[PDB]
RNA sequence: ACCCUUGGUCAGGUUGAAGGUUAGGUAACACUAACUGGAGGACCGAAUCGGUAAGCGUUGAAAAGCUUUCGAAUGAACUG
RNA sequence: UGGUGACGGAGAAGCGGGCUCCCAA
RNA sequence: AAACCAGGCCCAGGCGACUGUUUAACAAAAACACAAGGCUAUGCAAAAAAGCAAUUUGAGGUAUAUAGUCUGACACCUGCCCGGUGCUGGUAAAAGCCCCAGUAAACGGCGCUAAGGUAGCGAAAUUCCUUGUCGGGUAAGUUCCGACCUGCACGAAUGGUGUAACGAUCUGGGCACUGUCUC
RNA sequence: ACUAUAGCUUUACAUUGUAUUGGAUACUAACUCGCGGGCGAGGACACUGUAUGGUGGGUAGUUU
RNA sequence: CGGGCUUGAGUUCAGUGGCGGCAGGCGGAAUUCGUGGUGUAGCGGUGAAAUGCAUAGAUAUCACGAGGAACUCCGAUGCGAAGGCAGCUUGCCAUACUGCGACUGACACUGAAGCACGAAGGCGUGGGUAUCAAACAGGAUUAGAUACCCUGGUAGUCCACGCAGUAAACGAUGAUUACUAGGAGUUUGCUCAAGCUUCACAGCGAAAGCGUUAAGUAAUCCACCUGGGGAG
RNA sequence: AAUAGGGCCUUGUACACACCGCCCGUCAAGCCAUGGGAGUCGGGGGUACCUGAAGGGCGGGGCGCACUAGGGUAACCGGUGACUGGGGCUAAGUCGUAACAAGGUAGCCGUACCGGAAGGUGCGGCUGGAAC
């Protein structure tokens, strides 16, 4: 991915209580779906790229965690970040 | 790209076309085409001097640009199209002084492209140079022999050759055949590959396919009789013995080439 | 007999390819479900083209036919 | 000097034709 | 199903993949074609085909193209031989020929030669002897099916062995049904 | 099978000329081809005529 | 079940990497073929020979033209989940180690089914085809030689896409966590911490041996064994 | 007169009446168990259809339900069969020598091709190998 600070610091912001929150979820949520995203696309150019798919499957396993732990936690905030970002599919 | 059919009949199990996937217009440029009138391999004697020819689709002739005069204009590419009369796709240009033309679609030209023609033209796809000035080891395409007369050598779908030396008022050129010949410095050629590669995939998978196409079927000289064929006759299945022709002419060996020929002094390796 | 140019014809019924849509499923593809769709030298069968089998005819109605049966019938079709 | 003329096949739809699809273009 | 109209069905083999074509007037087929595969020629005034020629076809096509020839969907495969015959090479006022080299999806061969038949089949559309022998089916089977292998005289692109589907093809057995027959 | 022969092919002469260290090279002007309405590419080769040697069931007349 | 904590786990930041993956370009040596200079009695091979190439002109040697494959020295060490990864360079990815006075708060471990990757050889379609080389052919040795040696030689070996899912796929040693002695080297980050291999306390073991990278002491889950053939 | 094999070490071993050792495989012989096949003969249950007793039900009859009986297709459990292939044990008759020592071409794993037979060769891997 671009992976810049400015994206990073961008994404800690619009997701979290203030820039700070670098190691929250719905934070490393939308991170690691932002990754993704990318990995998808670059997997799509490059169909050999089988390091990058294993570390694509290893990054969805730690959203899903993730979303386990908020699972955990409670609904509201499982229902609002799957509603905003998108998963289910 | 091509498409399999699925085996609903016996006559689509093994047929396989083209997929089409680059053309962009269903009908011709009208005033490109015209009406074709076909022979059935007879001659202006009414004397059918080639065989199994005949029937098939009607088909209109397309105007192909070979000789790409306007040198220094640019053209724009409009659209990618379908033709009946040849194994690739052709492209219609549009000149920037209103003048429209067909060119023979090389492989990765897209709508919207712009080519030249001359000495000044850039040596990227679509382009028509002078070999003099196409550097050393690309692809070209559709390759004069004569400066002037329009192109002859490398023009069936996928074809291509290579410019690898270049030897004072002659350059070398590889092929497709896998010969490698000299060619004057003053004639024209198109950098890239022709398209539609995927041509020698197709299969028929029937013989109403191939009448469509225009040809007549084909009759083995072992099955007539001594007064039609040299290897007819016998009773019973028989070999025919040495191959040939209905005049004789040997038909597994024999060189043709007329062994006195002066365009033997521009090759330099033979394969055909 | 074959070819060239330019015209015309093919009742009715059946089957259900590519493709499309909407569901689930995928990281995305993939991959299942329903409906839709209407392809094919596809099926049954008139006109039509052909001529399988039997019977009749053999100074015949006819210098090659008739009756019943049978093949093809959107195609490598038939026809002016 | 430029356009019309000008053109395929199959199938929806309208006694009491546009149109859709297809390739063989 | 009310008349007229209006599929007989099943089991098992040979051949050919299939739809098509053919001896007008005794042969519709296992013959021809076919989609597909191989080899060979051909660099473009192409090779090749008609024509005395001009000229035309090829083709206004350019090696993913054209032409000659054999095989003939598809699946698994396609063995050994270049000795012989073809083919490619290195006299009038030099070609050839010899010799040597290569070529068998060239013709052809596979009993002391050049090499001695590989896989797969086999009493077969091929087996003379012959109604070969054993089993199955019948009350009884010179035909049919399955095995056996002294294959008179199979054999791998004049292809070997199989193969779903298809056939007015050839061939054997059942059910239905009946003036084919007892008559 | 015998005898011819169309076609293909070899060389000599003609078309057909000029220079250099003869048989090679080179040249352009005969001759051939392409482009445009002279220029480019070849070139004394190729092509064609006469003669000559091969090959020739492709074709013909015959014999057996 | 309802709250807390930061030590485990994860996110961010900085530093340090690397034969880690994919893709595009660039290279010299050797070697193969074709065409031309020089030149002529052999070359090649073996324990010894022969089959083979070569006076209708070899080996050798000087050039021009057309190609394919592999990356000497560095080079023993490093990386990757494993299989594996080595000419030069660039792009796009992934990942590791160390620390912060940055964040969240047990979010952890393992994992039957499933899914993904998975040496060589092999299969299908299209390219390419230099070397080597199963099968095959010839020459030798042997009683024989269906081999070992020599000369040829087709698949294959190379590329793209798709199958296949095997190995002495081995450390013949599953993953995670915590603890327990010394010597000899080595790499990186700076005397310290990661890693990398051999002698070696306690302990373990039938013994060979293992020994902070355990085969020692303990806890969690998974896989597997129950005499040899028959028989994977 | 003329002329210049045996012990002591280190190693490997599937041998131990001890290399004159032990073992591998094929073909021919004899017993035993278990495979595959044109076909042929049975047994138990099942889905459908056609008939269908007694006894009750509903409407002296009529119509129901199912115990059987009948045909047919489908399973499973079983026998037999022209012919055709593994394995074990006992004999050991024949043919070679593959492994155990560097076993006389180091061995083994996977894979492919090829051979009377053990096996040979190609490619990659391992040491459960020498020797350097
Ligand atoms: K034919
Ligand atoms: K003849
Ligand atoms: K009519
Ligand atoms: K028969
Ligand atoms: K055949
Ligand atoms: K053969
Ligand atoms: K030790
Ligand atoms: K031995
Ligand atoms: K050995
Ligand atoms: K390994
Ligand atoms: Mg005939
Ligand atoms: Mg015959
Ligand atoms: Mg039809
Ligand atoms: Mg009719
Ligand atoms: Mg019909
Ligand atoms: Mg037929
Ligand atoms: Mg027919
Ligand atoms: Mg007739
Ligand atoms: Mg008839
Ligand atoms: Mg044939
Ligand atoms: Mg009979
Ligand atoms: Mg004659
Ligand atoms: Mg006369
Ligand atoms: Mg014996
Ligand atoms: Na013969
Ligand atoms: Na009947």
């Amino acid at each position: 991915m671009y992976l810049d600070s400015a994206k990073k610091a961008e994404l800690f912001e619009k997701y979290g209580k203030s820039v700070k929150d670098t190691g929250s979820p719905e934070s490393q949520i939308a991170l690691f779906t932002f990754r993704i995203a990318h990995l998808t696309e670059h997997l799509r150019q490059n169909k050999k790229d089988f390091a990058t798919e294993r570390s694509l499957k290893m990054l969805v396993g730690k959203r899903r965690r993730m979303l386990d732990y908020l699972i955990k936690v409670d609904i509201e905030r499982y229902r609002a970040i799957i509603k905003e970002l998108g998963i289910r599919r | 790209g091509i498409r399999k059919l699925k085996p609903t009949t016996p006559g689509q199990r093994h047929k396989v076309i083209g997929a089409f996937d680059k053309i962009t217009a269903s009908t011709p440029e009208k005033s490109l085409v015209v009406g074709k009138k076909k022979t059935g391999g007879r001659n202006n004697t009414g004397k059918m001097t080639m065989r199994y020819i005949g029937g098939g689709h009607k088909q209109k002739y397309r105007f192909i640009d070979f000789k790409r005069t306007k040198d220094g204009i640019p053209a724009t590419v409009k659209t990618i199209e379908y033709d009946p009369n040849r194994s690739s796709r052709i492209a219609l240009l549009y000149y920037a002084d209103g003048a429209k033309a067909y060119i023979i679609a090389p492989d990765g030209l897209e709508v919207g492209h712009t080519v030249m023609s001359g000495s000044e033209a850039a040596p990227e796809v679509g382009n028509a140079l002078p070999l003099a000035n196409i550097p050393v080891g690309t692809i070209i395409h559709n390759i004069e022999l004569r400066p002037g007369q329009g192109a002859k050598m490398v023009r069936s779908a996928g074809s291509f050759a290579q410019l690898t030396s270049r030897e004072g008022t002659y350059v070398v050129i590889k092929m497709p055949s896998g010969e490698v010949r000299r060619i004057l410095s003053t004639c024209k050629a198109t950098i890239g590959s022709v398209g539609n590669s995927d041509h020698a995939l197709e299969k028929s998978g029937k013989a109403g396919r191939s009448r469509w196409l225009g040809r007549r079927p084909h009759n083995r000289g072992v099955v007539m009789n001594p007064v039609d064929h040299p290897m007819g006759g016998g009773e019973g299945r028989q070999s025919g013995g040495h191959p040939r022709s209905r005049k004789g002419l040997y038909a597994k060996g024999l060189k043709t080439r007329a062994p006195k020929k002066h365009s033997s002094k521009y090759i330099i390796e033979r394969r055909k």
